[PDB]
RNA sequence: GGUCAAGAUGGUAAGGGCCCACGGUGGAUGCCUCGGCACCCGAGCCGAUGAAGGACGUGGCUACCUGCGAUAAGCCAGGGG
RNA sequence: ACCGUGAGGGAAAGGUGAAAAGAACCCCGGGAGGGGAGUGAAAUAGAGCCUGAAACCGUGGGCUUACAAGCAGUCACGGCC
RNA sequence: GCGAAUGCCGGCAUGAGUAACGAUAAAGAGGGUGAGAAUCCCUCUCGCCGUAAGCCCAAGGGUUCCUACGCAAUGGUCGUC
RNA sequence: GGACCCGGUGAAAUUGAACUGGCCGUGAAGAUGCGGCCUACCCGUGGCAGGACGAAAAGACCCCGUGGAGCUUUACUGCAG
RNA sequence: CACCCGGUGGAUGGGCCGGGGGUGUAAGCGCCGCGAGGCGUUGAGCCGACCGGUCCCAAUCGUCCGAGGUCUUGACC
């Protein structure tokens, strides 16, 4: 059937991981927006 | 006279409901062979919330036998609000409507 | 795909006028061999084994 | 079909080993004149009729058991080698008036 | 006392509609608070002597909440009791 | 918690009592749950257990129901209660 | 100050004890355990695979694996499994 | 193989409300509910589609808002090059 | 569902049994040919509901409910 969910470790993980969102600008942004603002714990985390 | 009964019962009220609306109003021993050879479930159950009650009298309700129930009935309350297939989309659940069940013992 | 779905609250009243026609009916059983006691008219059982051979146990 | 039979089949042996079991009303009812008829030819006895008896049942143990072991017993009668008795009480969740038969002794 | 002939009213309810009493189911409601909201006076920086924020972590006997963290419900010194 | 791969969304849910004194024991029962005793000012205050309304499902009773139309109904006259 | 917004939120009735059991690869019998077993355990007939309804390496999911206890709910019926 | 009878389980959109018959007439001009009339007991289950202007969806065909969004050239202007 | 016939003083199911119908001479041994087979016994064997016997079998035993006889007038015994 092929949703569009398969993760991969590798994957997903690669892609998005504490690092990246960081070495971003963006990320790095909204992220420590999260923190505060909300809480919880983040991707990567995930 | 005295009385059985029991709430949080898994089973339809409605089907229960045929139950006594039979061995209804009537003889103890005598129905309590009603339910012994009658059918559908509920009885089984409905058997039991006789027998506590039989006994609750006389142990601590009191004179045998000449006993019946002058009144018998059941109530329906807590569901059991249980969920199905996604409207393969948007939920639909059912529920099993819980069971109260209430019964006198009073003698002749 | 609901062609045809009731148009109009079904009425408890009738609802239930309906569900009337229905109704039990105790078994019809009758009473020991020499068993005694009150069996499913036709049969020996837990108080039984006879009808006219000890065809059971207890 | 294949079914129908299958059935007979394997409730006409396991009987004959007992010698009256526990199905519903009809399973039973049937079971009978088959399992029954069988018996008839236990009766006949011989090369033929245990070549057919078996050639259903499957086993000589069986098969012979009973064309020798209870046939006789019977040789005699006519037909009804079986009694089915119905029954008092019926498979649960279902409520099927299950009931027993054997062999009419 | 019987028979025919006619003539009119009644009981019987499978469930049902209204009224009453007693439950059940459901939580509105009032009243209530260890919580907000709002405005005013106080205060106003943390950071490599690796912050803010998490990770895995000890309680004798365990997930969570906690305070610490390895010298983990705590180790020193002074003031209050 | 939960749907979202993600950025993000983002809920519901409080209340026994003066304090547990939170129901030893005996009963039908596989139990849950129901019958007694005991706390008690009251437990139809009893463990999601203050107030706990309606809708909606029950159990009995009064009246009423089989040549009859309209959600309704409301005006008249009659019998049962 | 509310019927009333295909209104929002919550409960609660409908159709309705009719529609469905997720492949027409079928079962049935004897014994055993249990409060209670069409749906569990042993056993004997029988049917369906067999290029799979085979074992294997991966990826994904992470104790789901075993063993002793237990069935309240999840198992679209039971259920001691 | 469902459907039907049994046992077990047990939804779902739409629906003001309703005890909802045909007629020929009517009204906003295609009425079970309004008028006259004719047949007309009370309930149900297995069905058969016609009417309840049946369900689905605040017509996509239409026009109307000096609504919107995409492509076009000797439309207006302006920028990129 | 209602509807019909029967409920062991029964033939109602099945069973058996004759009968029909239907399949084309069986399982075995036999005798011919190296074999394949054939020919025989043998219209055999086997038979699902069709026509009819016989209490082998199974419809045992048992329950429940059910009337009483409404009011007036008159016509006759």
């Amino acid at each position: 059937m092929k949703r569009t969910y398969q993760p991969n470790n590798r994957k997903r993980a690669k892609t998005h991981g504490f690092r990246a969102r960081m070495k971003t600008k963006s990320g790095r942004n909204i992220l420590a927006r999260r923190r505060a603002k909300g809480r919880h714990q983040l991707t990567v985390s995930d | 006279e005295a009385k059985a009964i029991a709430r949080y019962v898994r089973i339809s009220p409605r089907k229960v409901r045929l139950v006594v609306d039979l061995i209804r109003g009537k003889s103890l021993e005598e129905a309590r062979n009603i339910l012994r050879y009658t059918n559908k479930r509920g009885a089984y159950f409905v058997a039991k919330v006789l027998e506590s009650a039989a006994a609750n009298a006389v142990n601590n309700h009191d004179l045998e036998d000449r006993l019946y129930v002058k009144a018998a009935y059941v109530d329906e309350g807590p569901a059991l609000k249980r969920v199905l297939p996604r409207a393969r989309g948007r939920a639909d659940i059912i529920k099993k409507r819980t069971s109260h069940i209430t019964v006198i013992l009073g003698e002749k | 795909a609901k062609h045809p779905v009731p148009k109009k609250k079904t009425s408890k009243s009738k609802r239930d006028m309906r569900r009337s026609h229905h109704a039990l009916t105790a078994p019809n059983l009758t009473e020991c061999p020499q068993c005694h006691g009150k069996k499913l008219s036709h049969h020996i059982c837990p108080n039984c084994g006879y009808y006219d051979g000890r065809q059971v146990l207890a | 079909s294949s079914h129908r039979l299958a059935l007979y089949r394997n409730q006409a042996k396991s009987l004959l080993t007992h010698g009256r079991i526990t199905t519903t009303v009809p399973k039973a009812k049937e079971l009978r004149g088959f399992v029954d008829h069988l018996i008839h030819l236990a009766k006949r006895g011989d090369l033929h009729a245990r070549r057919l008896v078996l050639r259903d049942l499957q086993d000589v143990k069986l098969v012979r058991k009973l064309f020798d072991e209870i046939a006789p017993r019977y040789r005699d009668r006519q037909g009804g080698y079986t009694r089915v008795l119905k029954l008092a009480e019926r498979r649960r969740g279902d409520g099927a008036p299950l009931a027993l038969v054997e062999l009419v002794e």
